[PDB]
């Protein structure tokens, strides 16, 4: 068990702190000409969607308490790296300039089974012609994560889609309703290409809202799993969805356990996991942790005749797909495919 | 040491409804035990009927219901057909493995209940000369084809050296069973009596032999 | 048409090894696992474990670790089971299953040290029968009065005994009035040893 993640962002100066696993030492990231990318990369590693802003700090005046020495970034390996721990070497930072960055505030309840308002501020309702069809989880104000299966050819007219947020009850007039610009679905979700296909695999879609949702105590984004963060067998997470929003505390079940118990002898496919039987389609599967020195809820699964373990899209396996689809398809209108 | 207990035999009339229970010895049967039900019709291969407490297989009809009844796993067979006659095994998942209940014979009642004719034979003088002893207990002409066999030494029970055959259909569609008790001539001549206790549909038939 | 077909019955001596087969068809073999279940004579069912088919990795039930080995051959879509250093207690009908929904017909594995031997026939004096004890291998055929007496005759299935030898019994319910006038003889035929035994059953 790793109770503390090897990448940290400071609560006082917002400085980035990276752990040297072999030396057991915390180090500061050395400042370079590609500070924007590293700030962004460091926030992504910790499960944040992006860096809001980054800053340049100096040891001479900024202190260096809690760290010893520095890590330098490989600026040549950085453009196509999926990890920060692979592109960093132990170095001496002569100028003593280190990286500080403010990440997007993510996965927290802003407190000042029927549910009460504010417990899951990321939970959204996706409505087609007024009717609730699929669930979603806000990753930001104008980005929702859900299932690909939510958009069959039948429900592809985007101007007929709406995203309901900041309300537990579907009839609540307090909750906000916004339209949809693009729907980025995984090109690897085969039941779309084949209507006789067995698969639940690559059942992930990114809903981009035409305008950002105001972030309130009722509306907030959820965290993505951290880079390398494990899905613990026996860890009890929460699944939410629907006309008042309900929650269920469900345990994570081993691949082996579900595969050894399945009645039809069906094996859980790659990029997917199972969880105990207590389930709204595309709805969230969130777990809480303190690996970032603060309790944060993270989106671990997507809901993809039986009282059997539910099968979910394992979100940690689509981290890059999510970070790429947003970088690439921000300016897109309509249905979009992302391989 | 985990034992999964099923009713040895249950009766039902064509059109009637029957419920089969599945017990766990560690306590309550829950959804975490992902209760499965397997059917074995006479001479045919095994066929899973139910999985994960209530998930119906593609061939199992709607009149077949799987649920949790008072801390147990249960399987209901509604509007019973003579074709529903088979052996039903439940399998409970215990963390990492399955445990199968001994099984229930469901007999769809097509002929009157028949009492078994029990005849118990002592060892032969021919056999006792070969320094061997076998008690042969023969049970015949019973319906339903389910029977429970117990042996006694004097009045006290013995389960060692006992081998029994599963009921088999006779030429008249009734059933026959056989039990044998292996002993040394020394054990045979040691006791005053030797009994074979046969239970069928709650009724117990008994025969006794003496050295 | 999802089908599971297992290889024929096996007769092995203690110390030998046996590779039991299970051919699968009617579905993509790699998308679904295979499990092994054992039923020893007149006994309960045992889940022996399962084999992952996209990795080929086996999981074994506690009771089956060591001797048993689940293996595969995808090109021909078949699941295997090999039992090395066969023991008396390995005698069982071993089944393959893709979940609990689909099963194979079973493969009987008899483990016995016994060589071919004819039975010893004992009378069951008067109802009257005869005890056909200690014969190897299966089968034995019993007739009464050389097939002339067939009414009320019932022969019981053979029980495999801890000696690696089978035993059975044949019975005939006859009228009381006949005993002492009518001759009752049981003819036991054990073709595997090439032996016939006629035992007169008189009270």
């Amino acid at each position: 068990q790793e109770p503390l993640y090897p990448v940290q962002v400071s609560s006082a100066d917002a400085r980035l702190m990276v752990f040297d696993k072999t030396e057991g030492t915390w180090r500061l990231l050395c400042s370079s000409r590609s500070n924007a990318r590293v700030a962004g990369l460091s926030c992504e590693e910790m499960g944040f969607l992006r860096a809001l802003t980054h800053s340049e700090l100096d040891v001479r005046t900024a202190g260096a308490n809690g760290t010893s020495g520095f890590f330098c970034v490989d600026e040549g390996r950085l453009p196509h790296t999926q990890r920060l721990l692979e592109v960093i070497s132990v170095c001496d930072c002569p100028r003593g300039r280190f990286l500080a960055a403010i990440c997007q505030d993510c996965g927290r309840r802003k407190l000042p089974r029927d549910t009460s308002l504010g417990r899951w501020p990321w939970q959204v309702s996706l409505r087609y012609d007024g009717a609730h069809l699929c669930g979603g989880s806000l990753l930001s104000g104008d980005w929702v994560l859900t299932a690909a299966h939510c958009f069959p050819e039948r429900n592809r007219v985007l101007s007929r889609w709406r995203v309901f947020a900041g309300a537990v009850a579907q009839a609540s007039p307090h909750g906000l309703q916004l339209g949809v610009q693009a729907v980025v679905y995984h090109g690897g979700y085969l039941p779309f290409r084949d209507p006789n296909s067995e698969e639940n695999s690559n059942d992930i879609a990114l809903v981009h809202l035409s305008s950002p949702l105001p972030l309130t105590e009722y509306i907030q984004p959820v965290c993505l799993p951290a880079a390398g963060q494990a899905l613990v067998d026996g860890k009890i997470c929460t699944v939410t969805g629907w006309g008042v929003l309900q929650e269920a505390r469900v345990p994570i079940i081993s691949n082996d356990v579900c595969n050894g118990a399945d009645f039809y002898g069906n094996q859980i496919k790659p990029k997917m996991f199972c969880a105990g039987y207590p389930g709204d389609s595309g709805g969230p599967f969130v777990c809480e942790d303190s690996i970032s020195r603060t309790p944060r809820w993270r989106l671990c699964g997507i809901v993809s005749l039986a009282q059997k373990p539910g099968v979910y899209t394992k979100v940690s396996d689509f981290r890059e797909w999510i970070f790429q689809a947003i970088k690439t398809h921000s300016e897109a209108s309509g249905m979009v495919t992302q391989l | 040491q985990t034992v999964v207990t099923q009713e040895p035999s249950l009766t039902v009339s064509p059109g009637g409804t029957v419920t089969l229970t599945c017990r766990s010895s560690t306590g309550a049967v829950t959804t975490s035990n992902y209760a499965n039900w397997v059917q074995q019709k006479p001479g045919q291969a095994f066929r899973g009927l139910i999985g994960d407490t209530n998930n119906r297989a593609p061939w199992t009809p709607a009149r077949f219901s799987g649920s949790l009844l008072g801390g147990k796993a249960a399987l209901t067979l509604s509007g019973v057909q003579p074709e529903d006659e088979a052996e039903y095994y439940c399998a409970l998942w215990y963390s990492n493995h399955f445990i199968f209940g001994s099984g229930t014979k469901v007999t769809v009642l097509g002929q009157p209940k028949a009492a078994p004719s029990v005849t118990l034979f002592p060892p032969s003088s021919e056999e006792l000369q070969a320094n061997k002893a076998t008690l042969v207990c023969l049970i015949s002409d019973f319906y339903p084809g389910a029977v429970t066999v117990a042996w006694k030494a004097d009045s006290s029970p013995v389960k060692a050296g006992v081998e029994t055959t599963t009921p088999s259909k006779q030429s008249n569609n009734k059933y026959a069973a056989s039990s044998y008790l292996s002993l040394t001539p020394e054990q045979w001549k040691s006791h005053r009596s030797y009994s074979c206790q046969v239970t069928h549909e709650g009724s117990t038939v008994e025969k006794t032999v003496a050295p | 048409q999802v089908q599971l077909v297992q290889s024929g019955s096996e007769l092995k001596k203690p110390g030998a090894s046996v590779k039991v087969s299970c051919k699968a068809s009617g579905y993509t073999f790699t998308d679904y696992s295979m499990r092994w279940v054992r039923q020893a004579p007149g006994q309960g069912l045992e889940w022996m474990g399962w084999i992952n088919t996209e990795t080929g990795s086996p999981t074994y039930a506690d009771d089956f670790k060591g001797r048993f080995v689940f293996s595969l051959d995808t090109s021909v879509s078949t699941a295997y089971l090999q039992i090395s250093s066969l023991k008396a207690e390995d005698t069982a009908v071993y089944y393959c299953a893709r979940g609990f929904a689909y099963w194979g017909q079973g493969t009987l594995v008899t483990v016995s040290s016994a060589s071919t031997k004819g039975p010893s026939v004992f009378p069951l004096a008067p109802a009257l029968g005869c005890l056909v004890k200690d014969y190897f291998p299966e089968p034995v055929t019993v007739s009464w009065n050389s097939g002339a007496l067939t009414s009320g005759v019932h022969t019981f299935p053979a029980v495999l005994q801890s000696s690696g030898l089978y035993s059975l019994s044949s019975v005939v319910t006859v009228p009381s009035s006949s005993l002492g006038t009518q001759t009752y003889i049981c003819n036991v035929n054990h073709k595997p040893s090439n032996t016939k035994v006629d035992k007169k059953v008189e009270p």
